[PDB]
């Protein structure tokens, strides 16, 4: 009935077809890595860091674009796909700029944690980084773009769910660089969850720019009012005052994500 | 014959490719299409 | 067999060195759209039939099986239209070949296009040309005239009832955009970034519809292939390499060339019978490189017992790109040599995945602290370790080949990079 | 020259630019090469064509192909950072660029351009107080064969030598262009000693055709 | 991960920077267990039983 | 996009007055049963201990996201409009 029958280190998971490997893998609850891939974004195999070893092929696979194909069993804590995520997270964290006591994204870092879960401890890295020229998109979003790590998924963003067209990338190589190749204000509304989306803290919130570190808060799930969507929120206190306005996932509202007004 | 019979290329120009992708504009049959205008 | 002298008759690649008058009315002296009605008409599946029993391989640094990789996409009504595109970005360094196959002979481009546009199925083939190769493209325009005006192509393809069109689209300057996708993307006016690999190109390619993307090669003797072999090619070469192949000769060589003996060959006639021997002898010859770029060094210690098979390079731990000889000598910086192989590749990488925007780039000041001597030795079994966590962990072929070139240099030239620690930690 | 722009008097979106009336003629029969929709292929040869009309497309055609083609416009600027061969600053009149990767520096494409320096005292990327020339150190050219190169934004002059540039170079600044090919006497890319490999009269229509 | 780095080590590269940035908030993520460390303090058997 | 922060049946409390401290700005309180959070597995295993207790529950139930089928090849598509571009 449209069912494949897909293995998981040995499970029995029975997936429809035109399933990604994630898809497949988180099932069973297996969350394989990502900066590339967002659940509602397009994708593009662009971090290539979700990779895992597919038993008697020779060769890795990037989980996101794969669709399963029958039989498969996908090994991710193998030997192998450690090696492949080790070596992808030495080179994020290569030209990288250790401003984590400025990242904004400290303990809301998933390359913090993925370097610290599943990369490696030391830097091999002794010759010298890049640094990017930063923009002025606006007064809510604030580039630091030194420590993009180019995963498009802001652009990806910008023409799938504002239809903007503008956040290009312009070049090639490290010399590529994320951002408008002109000087141009991404005034939109949801214009504020590119903050959200962008894992690193290269691009973060300019009001809520150093008001608090994200250990500190206290998380209360509340609504939007001032719009009559409706939607749900994540409203952050920092002793008794507020320092955010964050979104829940709830399918039917927005469906993850918020208005500029509201947050 | 040993002499090179290929020197016309010496007194082309920047038009001379896109003059004939022109002309032939011309010997072509029409191309299909998506439905949409364009993919917006 | 101790093959390699390919009389001239055998020559599939006539009017190569300029002469016999490129255009039409001197290709079809030499032979060309001659029964091209009747090749066609006798099925698609009859023109795969002669060239999987030719054995014809790919041509660029991949070596393919063909007949296989056409036969993905002899489909039936699928209902999109159906494309063929032609990598005639030449590229790497080294492959002048296609510089000559499109003057000198563009009608044989032109055919394959036509053969090989029915053998799939298409519609049209578009001829990717590189953005610098201009000359080389107006006497393709000058040529596929000539085909039109002819009744060769354009809804009565050699008086039959198969019509098509040969588009000749222009690149802009990059070597990534001859890749089997990123060149589909640039012919859709978007960044040279190649794709992933469930959607195959002969199920949703260019313009959304599928294709197969050759090799000028592998096109163009399509023709001349299927009218007079298909078997008598696979006499030549060995029986999972047969063929020919466009040789291209250079670097530290008396007369640099290019040549097409049979396929296979050893490579030690290549600089002896063709492109005399290498400027001072034999103690010179360090670090030959067969194929083009993305292959490794031969250091000539297995130089004279080589075969130059796609399968018997591997053997020699290096394999056959697109059949571009570069020949090194003793008198050179090795290192200074390679270190340009990845400079090559920093200011080309599209710098889409992750370990490419900055494993080359991290190899670069690797390499460029290597010609100084300014490193250690204790990085040269890491620089090799960096090297394989690339290799399959990108998308497109190019971390492969911007690893394998240092693979090469580590795997038999260590001592002269550990002369070199020395040297520089011989100052205080 | 940085994948950014800083608005400059004479790099603005109000300078002069605007097509030729048998340049527009013309980007027609480009956007007829490729299909009904998907028309915003043509992004590349337009852009092209903006830079041959005038070299250095300056921001204002980065916009109109986008106006010309309805395209966004950011998808014009992801072109022309990506590639080479499209210019972004104001450039001389013979852009003479040379190939330096190896089998081309091997054959000493450095003294070709020592050689160079000093001919016309421009380092590398600056140029003629004049403005007629643009020295740049590009990866590789497709003819790695003839020994060492250049492209006066062309044309390939190679396989030639460093006296070879004197007479060149000195027929550019007061003369025409000098005869595109290699020197040395090989005409193509023949084995410069004679022939070696066909030296025959090819054969002609129907030679061993396998009985179709 | 269990142990931070150099103080100078965290100031040339970034790694050892990113898990100083979580020793020093965090921790380190024990797995799930439980144990009895009996050791003779001078007292005695000074013994801990985590879980 | 970590998830795992989920994946239990927390029982957090409401909040209550928070006044600043007149001397120095720590805000500071009096109801201690505020910062009360306690894991669980299980929704019958949360409810079974709060009326227990004599406190009031008030239940919002699991939101798991829906299952959605993504293909890397709609992005290049001839007729749809998923056609990307910036590749
Ligand atoms: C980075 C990269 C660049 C490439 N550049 C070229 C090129 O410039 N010309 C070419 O013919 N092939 C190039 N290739 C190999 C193509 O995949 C190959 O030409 C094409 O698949 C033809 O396949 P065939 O051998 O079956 O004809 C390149 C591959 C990679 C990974
Ligand atoms: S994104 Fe920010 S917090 Fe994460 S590693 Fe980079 S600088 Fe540190
Ligand atoms: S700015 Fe953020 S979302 Fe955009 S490419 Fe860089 S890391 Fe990814
Ligand atoms: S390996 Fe390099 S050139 Fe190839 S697709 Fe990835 S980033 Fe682009
Ligand atoms: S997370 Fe899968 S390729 Fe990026
Ligand atoms: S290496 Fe110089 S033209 Fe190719």
């Amino acid at each position: 009935s449209n069912l494949i029958e897909v293995f998981v280190d040995g499970q029995s998971v029975m997936v429809e077809p035109g399933t990604t490997v994630l898809q497949a893998c988180e099932k069973v609850g297996m969350q394989i890595p990502r900066f590339c891939y967002h659940e509602r974004l397009s994708v593009a195999g662009n971090c290539r860091m979700c990779l895992v070893e597919i038993e008697k092929a020779p060769k890795v696979v990037a989980a996101c674009a794969m669709p399963v194909m029958k039989g498969w069993n996908i090994l991710t804590n193998s030997e192998k796909s450690k090696k492949a995520r080790e070596g992808v997270m030495e080179f994020l964290l290569a030209n990288h700029p250790l401003d984590c006591p400025i990242c904004d994204q400290g303990g809301e870092c998933d390359l913090q944690d993925q370097s610290m879960m599943f990369g490696s401890d030391r830097s091999r890295f002794l010759e010298g980084k890049r640094a990017v020229e930063d923009k002025n998109i606006g007064p809510l979003v604030k580039t630091i773009m030194t420590r993009c790590i180019q995963c498009t998924r802001c652009i990806r963003f910008a023409s799938e769910i504002a239809g903007v067209d503008d956040l290009g990338t312009t070049g090639r190589g490290n010399d590529m660089q994320v951002g408008t190749y002109i000087e141009k204000m991404f005034m939109s509304e949801l214009s504020g969850n590119v903050i959200d989306i962008c894992p690193v803290g290269a691009l973060t919130s300019k009001p809520y720019a150093f008001t608090a570190r994200p250990w500190e808060t206290r998380k209360t799930e509340s609504i939007d009012v001032m719009d009559a969507v409706g939607s749900n929120i994540v409203v952050s206190t920092r002793t008794g005052e507020v320092m955010r306005i964050l979104p829940r996932m709830h399918e039917d509202i927005n469906e993850e994500w918020i208005s500029d007004k509201t947050r | 014959t040993t002499t090179y019979k290929n020197l016309q290329h010496h007194d082309y120009n920047t038009y001379t490719f896109l003059d004939l992708n022109l002309d032939l504009s011309k010997f072509r049959l029409p191309q299909p299409s998506s439905g949409r205008e364009s993919p917006r | 067999t101790s093959f390699g002298s390919l009389k001239d008759e055998d020559r599939i690649f006539t009017n190569l060195y300029g002469r016999h008058d490129w255009r039409l009315k001197g290709a079809l002296r030499r032979g060309d759209w001659y029964k091209t009605k009747e090749i066609l008409l006798k099925g698609p599946d009859w023109i795969l039939g002669e060239m999987k029993t030719s054995g014809l391989r790919g041509r660029g640094g991949a070596g393919f099986p063909t007949g296989l990789k056409w036969s993905f996409m002899n489909k039936p009504s699928d209902g999109r239209p159906k494309y063929l595109v032609v990598n005639a970005d030449e590229g790497e360094p080294g492959t002048c070949k296609d510089r000559e196959i499109m003057r000198h002979d563009p009608h044989k481009l032109v055919e394959g296009c036509l053969v090989g546009g029915r053998a799939m199925g298409a519609r049209a083939a578009y001829i990717y040309i590189r953005g610098e190769f201009y000359n080389e493209a107006s006497n393709l325009q000058v040529a596929i005239r000539e085909a039109y005006e002819a009744g060769l192509i354009g809804k009565n393809a050699c008086g039959s009832d198969y019509d098509f069109d040969v588009f000749v689209v222009r690149g802009a300057g990059a070597y990534i955009c001859g890749e089997e996708t990123a060149l589909i993307e640039s012919i859709e006016g978007k960044q040279g970034k190649p794709r992933l690999k469930p959607p195959f190109p002969a199920d949703v390619g260019v313009f959304g519809c599928p294709t197969t993307v050759a090799n000028v090669e592998t096109v163009a003797v399509s023709p001349t292939i299927c009218r007079r072999g298909g078997t008598w090619f696979a006499g030549f070469g060995r029986e999972r390499n047969s063929g020919t192949k466009l040789f291209n000769i250079s670097g530290h060589v008396n007369h640099p060339c290019t040549v097409e003996e049979e396929m296979s060959v050893p490579l030690k006639e290549l600089i002896e019978k063709h492109a005399g021997g290498v400027t001072g002898g034999w103690d010179n010859l360090l670090a030959v490189i067969p194929g083009g770029s993305s292959t490794p060094l031969i250091p000539k210690s297995v130089c004279e017992t080589v075969l130059m098979d796609f399968d018997a390079l591997v053997q020699a731990q290096t394999g056959l790109g697109t059949a571009a000889v570069i020949v090194m000598d003793r008198s050179t910086d090795i290192v200074k040599a390679i270190a340009r192989l990845i400079e090559f590749y920093k200011h080309e990488s599209c710098g889409q995945c992750t370990p490419c925007r900055e494993g080359v780039d991290w190899m670069n000041k690797v390499m460029a602290r290597f010609v100084k001597g300014d490193a250690r030795p204790a990085e040269i079994d890491s620089l090799w370790e960096i090297s394989k966590q690339i290799e399959g962990h990108t998308i497109c072929a190019l971390g492969d080949g911007a690893a394998w070139p240092v693979q090469g240099l580590i795997r038999h030239f260590r001592p002269e990079l550990e002369d070199r620690m020395q040297r520089f930690a011989q100052q205080h | 020259a940085l994948f950014v722009h800083r608005d400059t008097p004479e790099n603005n979106p109000d300078t002069p630019f605007d097509f030729t009336p048998e340049n527009y003629k013309r980007i027609e029969a480009i956007v007829k090469n490729y299909p009904e929709g998907h028309q915003a292929a043509a992004v590349l040869p337009v852009l092209d064509l903006a830079q041959r009309q005038n070299g250095w497309l300056p921001i204002s055609a980065m916009n109109k192909v986008a106006e010309v083609l309805q395209v966004p416009p950011m998808r014009v600027y992801e072109v022309a950072t990506f590639y080479t061969m499209y210019n972004r600053k104001p450039v001389g009149k013979y852009h003479i660029q040379v190939c330096t990767t190896t089998p081309c520096m091997l054959r000493d494409s450095d003294s070709i351009l020592e050689t160079l320096q000093r001919k016309l005292g421009i380092k590398v990327g600056e140029t003629t107080p004049d403005k007629l020339f643009t020295l740049i150190e590009v990866e590789c050219l497709g003819a790695c064969v003839n020994a060492p190169m250049v492209q006066i934004n062309d044309n390939y002059y190679e396989d030639l030598t460093p006296k070879d540039i004197e007479e060149i170079i000195d027929e550019l600044k007061a003369g025409k262009v000098p005869k595109p090919g290699p020197r040395s006497g090989r005409f193509c890319c023949e084995p410069a000693g004679g022939l070696t490999s066909l030296t025959e009269p090819p054969k002609g229509p129907g030679f061993g055709v396998q009985a179709g | 991960k269990v142990s931070p780095p150099k103080r100078a080590e965290m100031k040339t590269s970034m790694e050892s920077l990113i898990h100083h940035f979580k020793l020093y908030t965090e921790g380190y993520q024990v797995p799930p267990g439980a144990t009895y460390t009996a050791i003779e303090a001078p007292k005695g058997e000074f013994g801990v039983y985590l879980v | 996009s970590g998830v795992n922060n989920t994946k239990k049946w927390k029982m957090e409390f409401d909040t209550r007055e928070r006044w600043e401290n007149p001397l120095m700005g720590w805000a500071s309180t009096a109801d201690p049963l505020s910062n009360m959070v306690l894991t669980f597995s299980a929704k019958e295993d949360a409810i079974a201990f709060a009326e227990k207790n004599g406190w009031s529950y008030d239940v919002e139930e699991k939101k798991v996201p829906k299952p959605k089928s993504k293909s890397y090849g709609a992005n290049f598509s001839w007729n749809k409009r998923t056609r990307v571009s910036t590749k």
